């Protein structure tokens, strides 16, 4: 019956929960040992960006790690710029509810999210100086969650209906839509060759997917509560996912399972955003007890946290050439340390 | 053009200052005043400073309040100096400290005339005028600074410091034979229209906001109506005894009461002991005006626990 | 020290002599009186107000003082 | 009907037990290996002063 | 002052873009936002029929109404099928919650099951909100609505159906005031917040009223707190 | 997007005329209006600018004071009256627009240009090349020495390249350096030194024949230099 | 009270003087002394045997007789 087909499948899940113990020989602790610390890492805000009146919600740097775009809910999307504190485009929302931003990868187009569904790409770089809509992403049922984009034809929506999906912007239509989540994906992110991208659910599950077949490759399931928050690592062969539970947990690709998880015993609060720094060191994560964590990548101790908010972190990002990290606060205010 | 022995008709004068040495205790009254509306009042100018987010309209009056009131306690030190003692010095420090009192005494009341007319327009206009409090915030407070300059201006122009027989020196402001009878009309004239317009002002405007909480029905209108209860029987209590007494020897001086010694006597003492009644309103201004609240309560105690 | 009242209110100008009394007090009506007021006294520690306004008072407060050139 | 859908699960699962996987020791090995030696080029772990620093004030 | 001559002209750019959000926060923050929640079928689409100015927006279609100068802002989150652990956080800061309850579900049992009566099923989800973590000052407005059609079914069917525990007459006037009284009972938090219900007919139009007497207590009481009274 | 304007005539020295340039096409109260003429023998000379939203207004030497610029947002015009004008302004008048941000293009679209005519510190850049007879297929280097270091110190170069075919109005090449403007064939490649410059061609087709000027963007008064002709 | 029986005196003009305080013939001593506080406010004793200290009093008299 239905349960002579399951029995199969636990059987199965009973071989990979298997296969992945045949190769854990010794875990990230116990083969980094004979490493230095990286010592205390301690940062200052070297700006801080004031524009907006709300929550900031998502940010995204452009690829030439100099501009940056930041959402926030009072229907204004603005792009920054990081150098010197200049609004160069202040973007009014169609729907004020902006869950997710996204900066493309040629610098020509942002991407708002939604609470609507909708994710709007914006058009920069125009004749007429404006900045206006170039096509509206209708097609999702759920929310919107994070909408990288691929190059300017390709962005990927995570959604709220457990849909992870790939538009063409050109036409307005789908391409796939990978499916096999049963929580709601709550943030993805590209690999560095575009090839692959893994997506962290609300089931504590993330799903390493891939943009040509569009079948899920792999899945890990080894948080406890929902994933909140995914990066890669800089080659393409780990992640590492932010949960409820408070624990980053860096997995990899190609032993199929987590390598090690970073935890401390004072934190409780969740977490809202991962983002490995440049050379895969400094893990960093942004809690939602005010503060900014640095954590050390191979070994799992601390570093200097960067506080200095007054309400949650609700993203990061590091810059493509590992300068600055960029964190997003509930109170308006960007704070750009270095 | 004859000759008597009658001279008892006792018409002398009487210069007693008053007993259980009252010039000795004041200078200690203000100075307890003195030091505890330092750090009492430097405080709203820390938690307003403090955070740079706090930009509505009682953001910023509470700010030039705890700073008028400060500027007021920077002339507590001196001021008490020659209440002990007499006048120390020559003109121009009682040209400006005269003049530092003045300004401060005026913006010392129209704010508190103007935090009540902004917490007219946020209660009962809460629809429709609402708008007005916060477009010209930063212009009404400048209209309120600079008309205290406007009528510190006879303050500055008039005094001097003025000697007699019989008392320690202390300046006055006019020069000529009319000098009681032109300072009483620039007594009575701007120490009414920087207290009785501010008198009717505060209780034509808290009378509408009280008006509306008791009407509407919210969880805590039994806490908002126990703090304008209190701001107006505070502000009553600085200077309504000390604006009564100076109403009363202009009534003295001029035809209305009749004049023995002791009675006058009486009225010094009297000034004299509701002058401290106008400098307790500097102490607890900002007691009463930023620290009842449940944001400066909760801002003080975010930065101790910061520091 | 707050208000400086004049040192005087009423008047006495019923006439006497100028020989009777003692010492001499003037004050101008400068910063703090409206008129000028004159404060005698004699040895018998009692002190007058002093009209300057009254007739026989211009001839009491010059004789005496004239009164003062004796000794 | 909803057998349909559960056999699409097992038939995924099929293509998830035959990933080749590499030792958990050697893929450390090979992320202690990109960290290290890209590890004098990340500002963050090598603090630089304010003359290369885009963010100098 | 050590820019360029471009530079100069970029700086006067992004001071006229920072005057027009802070010409426009002043316009924002001035109007209403009112959170719509409610079931589906629970009569959540005859109160937006009541007064409304203003198909891809599957998710939230806001409704911005006016009245008496006061822009309203109804945001009924009714198209997200998602769970609502993860997107409530985007409605704190709200002014009020305009609860609903179809009054005539004491009665009618819910579709997926023949148990958990929709309001046994309606408490619980306006339990979870009521006492959500990010909505403790912010008040509630509660209508009821179908009393016109609520006081002819229960002359003729019981109410002790849905409440085991009532002990009481069957009168529209005594039943519905206990209903009205079991909801604000739930709340754990009872002074930083007050539930403002209302027996809305589906007929009449005093109910955006009411709905204007029942912001204009929570922006007194917003301003309480920020003029350091309350 | 068109600039189109009006005005012009022939006025008499010491008299006045208000030229207006409709700008239809964009928003427009982002761009910050320039005014650049040309006098029929000589070539560019900036004249007059307003920033956005009509917040700062620069002018030159020679027209300083005594032309007044104005700006209309709601009508979607602009206006240059000029008062007392002398018998050295009859020039075309072109009417350009440029926006400053982070990666730009400044002067990038060029009105159509009205006639006017009359009856009887500063930067400056030279181009030492004129009149250079060229074939299509030569790839032909353009030199336009400067006279300040015209680097700053945040790695700009500010020299906009441009074209002006013959007849027409001009338009953008090259802006800031070595930078190409929205819809300019590959082939014109820039490469500054700071003090020196030079504007390369790889191939040229005949479409590429007109005067090429140089102008630095350094500071105001912004001094075109006397560009150099292409010919056959 | 007889007090500064000193003859520092000050020869100076009337235009100074505000008030004035003139002993006579007392029980405890039997000087003759004048009394006055210049508009600085200061003690002065004087001589009524120098004419023009003497005669400066009766013109600070006739300076407030007027009124
Ligand atoms: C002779 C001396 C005592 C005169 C002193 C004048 C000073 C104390 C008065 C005159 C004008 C007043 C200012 C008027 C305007 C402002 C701007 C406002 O945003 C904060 C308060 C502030 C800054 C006031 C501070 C106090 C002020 C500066």
């Amino acid at each position: 019956e239905l349960d002579q087909l399951r029995q199969e499948a636990e059987q199965l899940k009973n071989q990979i929960r298997d296969a992945r113990k045949a190769c854990a020989d010794a875990t990230l602790s116990q083969i980094t040992n004979n490493i230095d610390p990286v010592g205390r890492i301690q940062m200052r805000t070297r700006r801080t960006l004031r524009g907006h009146l709300a929550k900031i919600y998502a940010m995204h740097w452009g690829t030439d790690s100099r501009l940056l775009v930041s959402a926030s809910q009072d229907g204004k999307l603005i792009i920054w710029d990081s150098y010197t504190t200049n609004k160069v485009h202040a973007i009014p929302l169609r729907s004020s509810w902006v869950m997710t931003c996204a900066y493309a990868p040629s610098g020509n187009y942002v991407a708002c999210g939604g609470l609507d569904n909708i994710c709007s790409i914006y058009n920069l770089k125009t004749r007429e100086g404006n900045v206006r809509v170039s096509r509206e992403l209708a097609g999702h049922t759920g929310y919107l969650s994070c909408c990288r984009f691929l190059d300017d034809n390709q962005i990927v929506t995570s959604s709220g209906d457990t849909t992870c999906a790939l538009w063409d912007i050109e036409t307005g239509q789908q391409t796939t839509t990978f499916t096999g989540h049963t929580g709601d994906v709550m943030s993805l992110s590209l690999a560095p060759d575009t090839r692959l991208f893994v997506s962290g659910a609300c089931d504590a599950s993330a799903k390493l997917w891939d943009v040509r077949e569009g079948m899920c490759r792999q899945t890990f399931t080894g948080h406890e509560s929902d994933i909140n928050a995914i990066c890669f690592f800089p080659n393409g062969n780990a992640f590492a996912t932010g949960s409820d539970d408070a624990t980053c947990r860096l997995f990899d690709l190609r032993a199929d399972q987590e390598l090690m998880t970073y935890s401390h015993d004072n934190i409780i609060c969740g977490i809202t955003s991962v983002s490995f720094s440049k050379s895969g060191r400094l893990l960093l994560a942004g809690y939602d007890d005010f503060n900014c964590n640095v954590w050390d990548a191979l070994k799992a101790d601390r570093a200097g946290v960067l506080a200095g908010h007054d309400n949650r972190v609700s993203c990061l990002g590091v810059t493509d050439d590992g300068m600055a990290v960029a964190t997003g606060s509930w109170d308006s205010f960007l704070k750009i340390w270095n | 053009s004859s000759t008597l022995p009658p001279f008892l008709l006792d018409a002398a004068p009487c210069e007693p200052e008053s007993l259980e040495i009252n010039k000795y205790f004041v200078v200690i009254i203000y100075a307890l005043v003195f030091l505890l509306s330092l750090l009492g009042n430097s405080l709203v100018m820390l938690v307003i400073l403090y955070s740079r987010v706090g930009r509505s309209v009682t953001d910023v009056y509470l700010l030039n309040l705890a700073l008028a009131d400060l500027l007021f306690a920077l002339t507590l030190p001196i001021w008490a100096a020659s209440k002990v003692n007499g006048w120390i010095f020559g003109t121009f420090l009682c040209k400006v400290v005269s003049l530092l009192k003045e300004v401060n005494f005026y913006s010392g009341i129209l704010l508190l005339a103007c935090i009540s007319v902004d917490r007219y327009l946020a209660i009962v206009h809460a629809t429709r005028t609402l708008t007005q409090k916060r477009y010209l915030v930063k212009f009404i407070c400048l209209s309120i600074w600079g008309l205290s300059l406007l009528l510190a201006l006879p303050v500055l122009l008039f005094r001097r410091t003025v000697y007699s027989s019989n008392v320690s020196p202390a300046c006055y402001e006019d020069m000529g034979n009319n000098t009681a009878n032109w300072r009483m009309l620039l007594r009575i004239l701007p120490q009414s229209f920087g207290f009785i317009v501010p008198l009717l002002i505060m209780l034509f405007c808290y009378g509408f906001t009280l008006r509306t909480l008791f009407k509407a029905h919210m969880g805590q209108k039994h806490r908002a109506m126990r703090v304008i209860f209190a701001v107006v029987l505070i502000f009553l209590l600085c200077w309504l005894p000390y604006n009564l007494v100076l109403l009363a020897d202009t009534l003295m001086r001029t035809q209305v009461i009749q004049e023995t010694c002791e009675r006058r006597n009486h009225i010094d003492r009297a000034l004299d002991a509701t002058e401290i009644l106008g400098i307790l309103h500097s102490c607890l201004n900002p007691l009463i005006y930023a620290f009842i609240g449940q944001k400066f309560r909760h801002g003080l105690l975010k930065i101790l626990a910061i520091h | 020290a707050k208000e400086l009242r004049c040192q005087c209110i009423k008047t006495y100008s019923k006439p006497f002599h100028p020989k009777f009394i003692k010492e001499l007090r003037v004050i101008e009506s400068g910063p703090h009186c409206a008129n000028t007021e004159i404060i005698v006294k004699l040895s018998d520690g009692r002190e007058l107000c002093l009209d300057p306004k009254e007739n026989w008072v211009q001839r009491v407060v010059e004789k005496f003082l004239k009164r003062a050139e004796n000794s | 009907a909803s057998i349909a859908q559960a056999r699409k699960l097992v038939e995924q699962l099929k293509m998830e037990a035959n990933i080749d996987r590499i030792k958990v020791s050697k893929a450390a090995a090979d992320l202690m290996a990109y960290c290290e030696a890209h590890a004098k080029e990340d500002p963050l772990l090598t603090p630089v002063p304010a003359s290369e620093n885009p963010f100098r004030e | 002052c050590t820019l360029s001559a471009e530079d100069k002209a970029a700086v006067e750019r992004s001071k006229m873009i920072d005057r027009n959000l802070r010409e426009d926060g002043e316009k924002a923050a001035r109007e209403v936002k009112l959170l719509l929640l409610g079931a589906g079928e629970s009569g959540k689409s005859t109160i937006v029929k009541q007064m409304k100015i203003i198909v891809k927006t599957t998710g939230i279609v806001e409704t911005h109404f006016t009245f008496k100068d006061l822009h309203f802002k109804m945001f009924d989150v009714g198209g997200q099928r998602s769970e609502r652990k993860k997107w409530i956080h985007c409605f704190e800061g709200v002014t009020a919650i305009i609860f609903c309850v179809a009054l005539s579900d004491y009665d009618l049992v819910l579709a997926e099951d023949e148990e958990m009566n929709r309001m046994h099923e309606s408490m619980k989800l306006f339990d979870s909100i009521c006492n959500n973590k990010w909505f403790t000052d912010t008040s509630i407005i509660l209508f009821l609505n179908k009393k016109d059609l609520f006081e002819e079914k229960i002359k003729k069917s019981p109410l002790t159906i849905c409440y085991p525990e009532y002990a009481g007459s069957n009168t529209y006037e005594e039943a519905a005031a206990y209903i009205q009284c079991q909801f604000e009972d739930l709340n754990k938090r009872k002074d930083t917040k007050e539930i403002y219900t209302h027996f809305t007919c589906a007929t009449d139009t005093k109910n955006v009223q009411f709905v204007f007497d029942a912001v204009t207590d929570v922006i007194i009481k917003n301003n309480l707190k920020d003029c350091g009274l309350f | 997007v068109q600039l189109v304007e009006s005005g012009g005539g022939l006025v008499q020295p010491g008299g006045s005329r208000k030229l207006s340039c409709s700008a239809s096409g964009f928003a427009f109260s982002s761009f910050g209006m320039h005014w650049v003429r040309q006098a029929p023998e000589k070539g560019l000379e900036w004249v007059a600018y307003i920033s956005s939203g009509s917040g700062t207004i620069y002018y030159a030497d020679t027209v300083k004071g005594r032309f007044t610029i104005s700006r209309d947002d709601p009508k979607n015009t602009l206006f240059l009256q000029m008062t007392s004008l002398r018998s050295e302004d009859t020039a075309m008048y072109y009417c350009v627009r440029s926006i400053y941000y982070y990666g730009s293009s400044p002067f990038d679209f060029w009105g159509q240009g009205t006639t006017l005519t009359v009856s009887s510190s500063d930067i400056v850049m030279t181009q030492a090349t004129s009149s250079v007879p060229v074939t299509p297929g030569e790839s032909v280097s353009i030199s336009c020495r400067s006279s300040k270091s015209l680097l700053h110190s945040n790695g700009n170069t500010y020299l906009y390249w441009f074209l002006q075919r013959p007849g027409q109005s001009p338009q953008l090449l090259i802006y800031r350096m070595s930078n190409l403007a929205s819809g300019v064939p590959d082939r014109f490649s820039g490469s500054g030194s700071g003090t020196a410059f030079t504007l390369t061609i790889s191939r040229l087709e005949a479409e590429d024949v007109g005067v090429y000027y140089c102008m630095q963007h350094l500071e105001y008064p912004l001094t075109f230099g006397a560009g150099t002709k292409l010919e056959l």
